[PDB]
């Protein structure tokens, strides 16, 4: 599970950044470490399970994003670089 | 030794000196450290290792790192008429490393 | 590395390195239990080497004897039912072993910047208890 | 069989008959005592019945010495006290005389409801007997009437409370018995073998809770049938009833909904107090323990924090309330149910003249020399120090409080400060004065600080409301507050003392608190010079650490120096070494008066309010002018602790009033002002040797 | 610090450390040898 | 129904009790005492595992390894003997050598379960002593009869039993109501305590281990938190470790604890438990004999710390402090001190700490403190904690624990004013007063003090007055009864002699001294005599009216000091009165210390 927060530069003046929760499955885990801006492609769905609807108050729901692809918005070398 | 706010587990964390083993540790405003920071810096520079005895844990960690520091003279201006030892708030044991 | 464990390793054998940061107190677990039924006093035993005490008395399915069939009925028409969870443990005739928990995390030198170290829970028993102390690699 | 039976040497019908006989027969060495009490109860002039076990023992011995048989009621009540309350109640309800005073518009509402209930009972009985007689189907008629009719039970028609008080040591010692109920015990000694008994505890009260109503029986009403339903409650919580349970609604198919009616319900006034051990009872190297006391009925508000008392009560169990995982069997908690309270030191407000007190007082005045005789009895183990003792006695007595009108206020309490060289026994005098006073408190420097003085915010366990717990200055209200090491305190404490001496209040403005406390208390302080011993080569104001104004804020400020002298040292050493050889003071021509008589006489004196005449006023103004003129020259030479100011005149007036009060007079005379000035001059001979 | 100075002065001779707090009091065993190194004031030793 | 093995074991233990006759007469003596003095003694005796070992090795091993099968038979046999010999059931306690079964909370494992153990450690927290309901008694008003019921639980017997959870009866068998008779019911006391590993034995830097102990009836309040204790009992398990029902959770195990039967407090250094020895008739004869010699004071003085050279007067003062005077309580309510205090200012190699540690090692109850080591709440017990029941409580400090003992302070001059004001009240009023949020109490702190201090200039100077050399408040010095100054002046003969002494060391015993001090303190309380009165009066007058420059001031405290020293010397003499010699000795010691 990963939490995404808006980039502070893009927030119009006077408002606060929003955020969401993201789900990464299989080989999408441990790809984006904290502190880097990324682009995430996924399916926007409710937390349909929730907990239960016997809870008092207005019937409101929480939502998540299930990620399909992730990308980033080095000190290694090779023979080509070694010769140079 | 400090709690993890999300996993609710105790953890052992070293300082920037332990974390930068085989690296470089940058310290800004070197003239404003407090007693604990001064002691940690002195131990790291003299022994290249940091000790700890806290919360039932006794161990030593490696602190083999390079240090680049910046400071300011007393009063904010350099007095060229006096030796460097009298221009900064630092002491000889640290300044000689 | 502790950070490389993942799904492919589940139920296999692994070799890991780290530093011990916490050992717990010794627990007690059973290796041999002698039990009895509080209604009809039928006795049996259990050996461990998630076991639970029987949900029902075992004197019916176990046709011990011909007179045991007689003993399982009495006083006119009423049937014999010992109830749910009829067994109790006779402690003075049982055997127990030792158990412990440990915590292992990654070496603090190589942790990535901006993130706290990861750790894992470990369980050992019998002759592997009280072997190390926190701060050991 | 399950629930077998057992045999005990206890017969309750015999004891009921004995109770009736005692209640109708006892004579005090006029008709029966308790019958007169019951008549007063019936006429609505009494609320509580006190049963003294000395009367029971006297009745038993009277019956024995003349031959006839009798049962041991005292021991039965002692060992099983909780059962005899209802036996006595039932016996008393069978003998109460009819009221000889009519019920009018100036009676309590409870009495009106009780009388209405009794009249309704009689009306139902008469209706039932008439209806049965008219049928044509006299002991049997009344029996059948009693069988078929409801009533209001006796507990809903009582108006009094009943308490027991223990067997005094004197009666048992004279009658050759062992009064268990009145042998004081510490909380440590009270174990589980004492449960269900009537026992006495000695301790000091630390906490008291506000009075609240505890419900005994709830009342409901049914509009469908018109019945009243009563639900007994003896638990910390209860479940209210929902649907009617009367005979009429029970037999029918459509039942009515009960509604709660507070006015018909039965309530009790409840308090819970904590009691802690005395120092002399705690073993070596241990911490004192506590105990819980329950108070119900007319006995509430009889305990205040800080009182050393001997509480009497029945020791009873309660359900367990600890952690579930640590419960091994049927564990219980203990509490005491209060039945009688006695104090080790009587309050002045509760004073009253009577033959017994009057004879002792009149003896004291007849003996003559009241002033010096009282003065010399304060800490008689300390040699010398006579004028300081006179000032201390006057601080005990106090002056006169004056309401000037327009809301203005002038105090009448006298503040005294002692300051001298090491080893002059200041602390002994502080402690002795604290012990003589009925509301005295003792403090020493940094041990008490911050909320130790003043008060703090905390939550009541019993009630669910916030409160303030008073500190040292609030616990000694209307008493003496003794402060040791006065010069070693922090600034905040000094400011609080300053304000308290100023206007008898403490103002606090902090997070969660904005209020004003009452501090009607006197201050008795002790201090040391700044360099240990006094240095006669320095100005007086340079030998002390306190501000000059604070010193000026004392009516009397004493200097006690230690100048070696081969003569007086001999007398002091003789006195001290004699005091160590024996346990008494050496003088034989003088007898010291014990603290109780001193307290009685001071309580009697405190009721007076002498007044100023004209000649005394002229003398006072002349003396004030002369003293004020003199003091300025001394203060210019840097040889005065402080220049005379109007506070000196007010202190002189207060001291004259105190002396007049001690003389038991309605007016002031010149000699009182003479003595006041004499003392205020004596205050400073140490500075002129 | 001064508290450390007092503690080590106790340790170097009686080879124990006495502890006294509000809920614990004990004497500990501290059998040890001390080897110290100091640097003189003014940054160099003066024979005057 | 009866069991044959049970009866055979009962018979064997009866034979054991027959062969050894000490326990038999012990039971007889307890019964005799309880009959004559009616305080009631509890019905219990102690058995030695060693004797059992010589007698029957099989029965010994059974009690050691299978207590649940062998101990109830022994208790029944003892009860049978007790019931047969006289004109509650009885219990047993165990002493002797437990061999491999003597452990500590760290080395107590699951392989020792169900066996009899003996553990050592420190008490950390006790519990409130509560009553437990055993038998209830009731009354029926309609019929006039009394009933009752019995109750039991799992911790009242060593062997497992089938539960019988009886209900509390409110009605009769015929439907009638019942009334509780609290005075005729029965309740038993109950407590639970915790024991930890000793601070002086546990590994450093490691979290400690602890175990719970359950006590009942007559062993309910035999210790307080902070004590060193030895508890012998049966390590036992209870309940089901999540086995019954599904109980998917597997982390928890079986609850374990110790059903204690023996509790022994142990004395250590710098602890609140005082040492006491048992005095035999040989010891009493020898002590009362030595009391009649004229140099007894000299011998007892020279016995103290014989490894140190000289300091004879300080040895005498330490002995006087060990013995002490008498305190007076007047009917009025006043209190007069009876303790003795000592101070030492000296050069930095004068063996002050050696004598201080000797006093720590020899006094029956002593606590060691250093200048900056303890401060604030750590001295007067001014710290507040609270139970999980809600109430706030206090816990003892250094001087609160050392009530009726001695306190050793090293590096005295390194203290501050905040704690010196605190110790003033201790040294004069011998009480501690606390006034915090929700507490107002006064604790007894009757203790003596011995301290050592350093001169201001590193070494004592004779060219300056004592005030410039001590630098301590006069009011504080007035509270010290004796002040000594020690200096080391180089001298060829003295240096030689101390050299041979220190070389001898490098290449009356204490226990008898402790017995002597205990007997003298417990038994003797002398009174003042007119002769000593005159002597002390003359000496006090002369001292107060002399021109000599002193090491300390003169007040009434000096007169009281003279009386205290005289009474303590008389206490040493085992005499019931003070003579002229004791007063003269006190005066001589005071004059030597002052001049
Ligand atoms: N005038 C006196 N008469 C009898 N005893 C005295 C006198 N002065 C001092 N003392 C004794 O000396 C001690 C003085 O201590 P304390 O009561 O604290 O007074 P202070 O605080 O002034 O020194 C007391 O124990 C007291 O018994
Ligand atoms: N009078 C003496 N007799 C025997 N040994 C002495 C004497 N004075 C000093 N010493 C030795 O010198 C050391 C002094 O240690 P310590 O007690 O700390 O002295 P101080 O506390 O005065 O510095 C001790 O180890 C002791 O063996
Ligand atoms: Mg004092
Ligand atoms: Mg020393
Ligand atoms: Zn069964
Ligand atoms: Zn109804």
């Amino acid at each position: 599970r990963v939490t995404l927060q808006e980039a502070p530069g893009t927030v119009p003046p006077g408002r606060l950044p929003r955020h969401r929760e993201v789900i990464l499955l299989a080989d999408l885990v441990d790809v984006s470490k904290p502190g880097e801006e990324v682009e995430v492609t996924g399916i926007y769905k409710n937390n349909y399970d929730g907990n239960l609807n016997a809870k008092n108050g207005f019937p409101v729901f929480a939502t998540i994003i299930e990620a399909n692809s992730i990308k980033r918005r080095v000190f290694s070398w090779t023979e080509e670089e070694e010769r140079e | 030794v400090r709690k993890d706010p999300i996993t609710k587990e105790w953890t052992l964390e070293g300082g920037a000196l332990v974390l930068a083993d085989k690296g470089v540790c940058l310290i800004d405003e070197f003239d404003k450290m407090n007693d604990q920071d001064r002691t940690s810096i002195h131990e790291a520079m003299e022994q290249q290792s940091i000790s700890i005895s806290k919360a039932g844990i006794v161990t030593t960690l490696q602190a083999r790192c390079s240090i680049i520091a910046a400071a300011n003279p007393n009063g904010g201006r350099y007095n060229s008429t006096l030796p460097l030892a009298q221009n900064v708030s630092l002491t000889e044991p640290i300044l000689s490393r | 590395p502790l950070r490389d464990l993942d799904s492919e390793h589940v139920s296999k054998i692994v070799r890991l390195s780290g530093i011990i940061i916490s050992t717990s107190v010794l627990s007690s677990r059973a290796t041999y239990l002698s039990i009895m039924c509080r209604n009809c006093r039928h006795t049996t035993s259990i050996t461990i080497n998630t076991v639970s005490l029987p949900r029902s008395c075992l004197s019916t399915i176990e046709s011990e004897s011909s007179m045991a069939n007689e003993s399982n009925i009495g006083d006119e028409s009423t049937k014999k039912n010992c109830g749910p969870d009829p067994y109790i443990i006779i402690h003075e005739s049982s055997k127990f072993i030792d158990q412990q928990f440990l915590k292992l995390q990654e070496i603090p030198e190589l942790v990535p910047v901006g993130e706290m170290p990861r750790n894992l829970t470990m369980t050992c028993d019998r002759y592997l208890t009280n072997k190390v102390i926190p701060g050991t690699r | 069989a399950a629930l077998p039976s057992i045999q005990l040497p206890v017969d309750y019908n015999n004891l009921f008959n004995e109770i009736t006989d005692f209640l109708v027969t006892f004579k005090q060495d006029k008709g029966p005592k308790y019958m007169a009490m019951l008549q007063k109860v019936a006429n609505r002039e009494l609320n509580s019945v006190i049963i003294d076990l000395d009367d029971i023992l006297q009745y038993q011995n009277e019956k024995f010495l003349q031959g006839t048989q009798a049962d041991d009621l005292v021991s039965a009540i002692q060992q099983n006290a909780n059962h005899f309350t209802e036996l006595f109640c039932r016996a008393i309800d069978n003998n109460m005389p009819l009221p000889t005073k009519e019920i009018d518009y100036k009676d309590d509402v409870l009495d009106v409801i009780l009388n209405q209930r009794r009249l309704r009972n009689e009306r139902m009985l008469s209706d039932r007997t008439n209806e049965i007689r008219s049928e044509n189907l006299n002991d049997a008629l009344r029996e059948v009437v009693e069988d078929e009719t409801e009533l209001f039970p006796p507990n809903l028609t009582r108006r009094y409370f009943l308490y027991f008080k223990p067997l005094s040591q004197n009666c048992a010692r004279r009658y050759r018995k062992k009064a268990i109920s009145s042998k004081p015990l510490s909380v440590r000694q009270i174990k589980g073998d004492f449960l269900g008994q009537l026992i006495t505890v000695r301790g000091i009260i630390t906490r008291v809770s506000d009075v609240k109503p505890a419900v005994e029986v709830i009342a409901y009403t049914c509009d469908q049938c018109g019945y009243e339903v009563f639900q007994e409650v003896n638990s910390r919580t209860f479940t209210p009833l929902s649907e009617c349970t009367s005979e009429e609604c029970s037999q029918n198919q459509t039942k009515g909904q009960l509604f709660m009616s507070t006015r018909a319900s039965k309530f009790s006034a409840f308090q819970e107090c904590k009691i802690q051990e005395l120092s002399q009872q705690v073993p070596v190297g241990h911490i004192p323990r506590s105990l819980n006391i329950h108070v119900n009925g007319t006995l509430v508000r009889s305990l205040s924090p800080g009182d050393i008392v001997d509480v009497t009560g029945i020791f009873l169990p309660a359900p367990y309330t600890g952690f579930k995982a640590l419960k091994a069997g049927l564990l219980t908690e203990t509490y005491l149910e209060a039945q009688f309270v006695r104090q080790h030191k009587k309050k002045f407000a509760s004073f009253s003249l009577t033959s017994d007190v009057e004879e002792r007082v009149m003896e004291l005045i007849t003996s003559g020399d009241v002033y010096n005789r009282l003065a010399k009895s304060i800490a008689p183990e300390i040699y010398g120090n006579l004028d300081v003792k006179k000032a201390l006695l006057l601080l005990l007595v106090g002056g006169v409080d004056k309401r000037v009108g327009d809301g203005m206020k002038i105090r009448g309490d006298i503040n005294v400060c002692l300051m001298g060289d090491p080893g002059v026994a200041k602390s002994q005098l502080l402690k002795a004065i604290c012990k003589i006073s009925p509301r005295g408190v003792y403090t020493t420097g940094k041990g008490s600080s911050g909320v130790g003085l003043t008060a703090a915010v905390m939550k009541d366990p019993v009630t669910d409301e916030m409160i303030l717990e008073g500190g040292a200055l609030v616990l000694a209200d209307n008493g003496i507050c003794c402060i040791d090491e006065f010069d070693k305190m922090d600034e905040s404490d000094r400011t609080a003392i300053h304000e308290v001496m100023e206007q008898q209040t403490i103002s606090i403005s902090k997070a969660g608190i904005n209020t004003t406390l009452n501090a009607r208390t006197s201050i008795l302080a002790a201090a040391n010079p700044l360099y240990g011993r006094y240095n006669p080569r320095l100005s007086p104001l340079d030998n002390i650490n306190l501000p000059a104004a604070l010193l000026s804020r004392f009516d009397i400020l004493f200097l006690m120096l230690d100048i070696p002298s081969r003569d007086d040292d001999e007398k002091l050493a003789e006195h001290v070494t004699y005091v160590h050889m024996h346990n008494k003071q050496p003088d034989l021509d003088f007898t010291p008066v014990e603290p109780s008589k001193m307290r009685e006489y001071i309580a009697y004196a405190k009721t007076k309010r002498p007044v100023m005449s004209e000649a005394v006023n002229d003398y006072v103004v002349q003396a004030y002018i002369r003293l004020r003129q003199d003091s300025k020259r001394e203060m210019d030479s840097k040889f005065s602790f402080g220049q005379a100011t109007p506070r000196t005149l007010l202190g002189i007036i207060r001291l004259s009033q105190a002396l007049a009060k001690l003389r038991l007079a309605d007016m002031v005379d010149i000699d009182d002002v003479e003595e006041a000035l004499r003392l205020v001059r004596v205050s400073k001979e140490s500075l002129y040797q | 610090r001064d508290e450390d100075r007092v503690a080590i002065h106790e340790a170097m001779e009686q080879q124990t450390i006495s502890i006294a707090k509000a809920g614990i009091t004990t004497v500990l065993n501290s059998r040890t040898s001390v080897l110290a190194a100091a640097n003189p004031i003014y940054g160099r030793y003066d024979d005057l | 129904a009866p069991d044959a093995v049970f009866g055979d074991r009962v018979r064997r233990f009866q034979e054991f009790l027959d062969t050894f006759t000490s326990y038999r007469d012990s039971v007889r003596s307890i019964q005799v005492y309880n009959s004559n003095n009616a305080n009631i003694l509890p019905h219990r005796i102690i058995i030695s595992l060693d004797d059992l070992r010589e007698f029957d090795r099989s029965f010994w091993s059974g009690i050691l390894v299978e207590p649940a099968y062998f101990i109830p038979p022994a208790e029944k046999a003892l009860t049978d003997l007790a019931d047969s010999m006289d004109d509650h059931p009885w219990k047993l306690s165990f002493k002797g050598s437990f061999g491999a079964h003597a452990l500590s909370p760290r080395t107590l494992t699951a392989q020792h379960l169900n066996k009899l153990v003996s553990v050592e450690g420190i008490v950390t927290k006790t519990s409130l002593v509560r009553p437990k309901l055993i038998r209830s008694v009731h009354y029926a008003a309609k019929t006039g009869r009394f009933h009752y019921r019995d109750y039991t639980d799992a911790t009242t017997t060593l062997t497992t039993r089938i539960p019988t959870p009886a209900i509390y009866p409110t009605e009769d068998t015929e439907g009638n109501k019942l009334t509780t008779e609290y005075g005729y019911s029965t309740f038993i006391d109950h407590q639970r305590i915790t024991v930890q590993e000793m601070p002086e034995m546990a590994p450093a830097g490691q979290l400690p281990r602890s175990i719970d102990v359950i006590l009942d009836d007559d062993l309910v309040d035999k210790t307080k938190p902070g004590d060193r204790v030895n508890v012998v009992g049966v390590f036992k398990s209870l309940g089901a470790g999540g086995m019954n029902q599904s109980n998917s959770n597997t982390l928890i195990g079986f609850k374990t604890l110790i059903l204690g039967n023996t509790v022994y407090p142990l004395h250590a250094r710098s602890t609140g438990v005082a040492a006491r020895q048992m005095l035999t008739d040989f010891d009493i004869r020898n002590i009362n004999k030595l009391s009649k010699k004229k140099d007894i004071f000299d011998i007892l003085s020279q016995s103290l710390a014989p490894s140190i050279y000289g300091h004879d007067h300080i040895k005498k003062a330490i002995l006087l402090m060990l013995m002490g005077g008498v305190e007076k309580n007047l009917e009025n309510g006043s209190h007069l001190r009876g303790d003795i205090n000592i101070l030492m200012v000296g050069d930095p190699s004068t063996a002050k700490s050696q004598l201080l540690r000797f006093v720590l090692n020899t006094a029956s109850l002593a606590i060691a403190t250093t200048g900056r080591g303890s401060s604030g709440v750590g001295l007067t017990a001014a710290v507040t904690t609270d139970r999980e029941t809600g109430e706030r409580r206090l816990e003892a400090g250094a001087m609160v624990l050392a009530d009726r003992g001695v306190v050793c302070i090293d590096e005295f001059d390194k203290m501050t004013d905040v704690d010196r004001v605190a110790i003033h009240e201790v040294m004069e009023q011998q009480t501690v007063t606390i006034a915090k949020a929700g507490i107002h109490t006064t604790l007894n702190a009757r203790c003596s003090v011995i301290a050592a201090a350093n001169p201001v200039f590193g070494q004592y100077d004779v060219n300056r007055d004592p005030h410039q050399n001590i630098a301590l408040p006069d009011s504080l010095l007035s509270r010290f009864d004796l002040l000594f100054v020690v200096t080391d002046d180089i001298n060829e003969i003295r240096d030689r002699s101390i050299s041979e002494h220190v070389l001898r060391t490098h290449r009356v015993t204490i226990p008898f001294l402790r017995k002597y001090v205990q007997y003298a303190k417990e038994r003797v309380i002398p009174q003042l005599t007119q002769e000593a009165i005159n002597v002390i009066v003359k000496n006090y007058t002369d001292l107060r009216n002399d021109d000599n420059t002193k090491k300390s001031p003169i007040t009434a405290r000096t007169l009281e000091t003279l009386i205290r020293l005289a009474t303590a010397h008389a206490k040493v003499r085992l005499s019931k009165t003070v003579n002229k010699v004791d007063a003269k000795v006190a005066a001589n010691l005071l004059r030597f210390a002052l001049l």
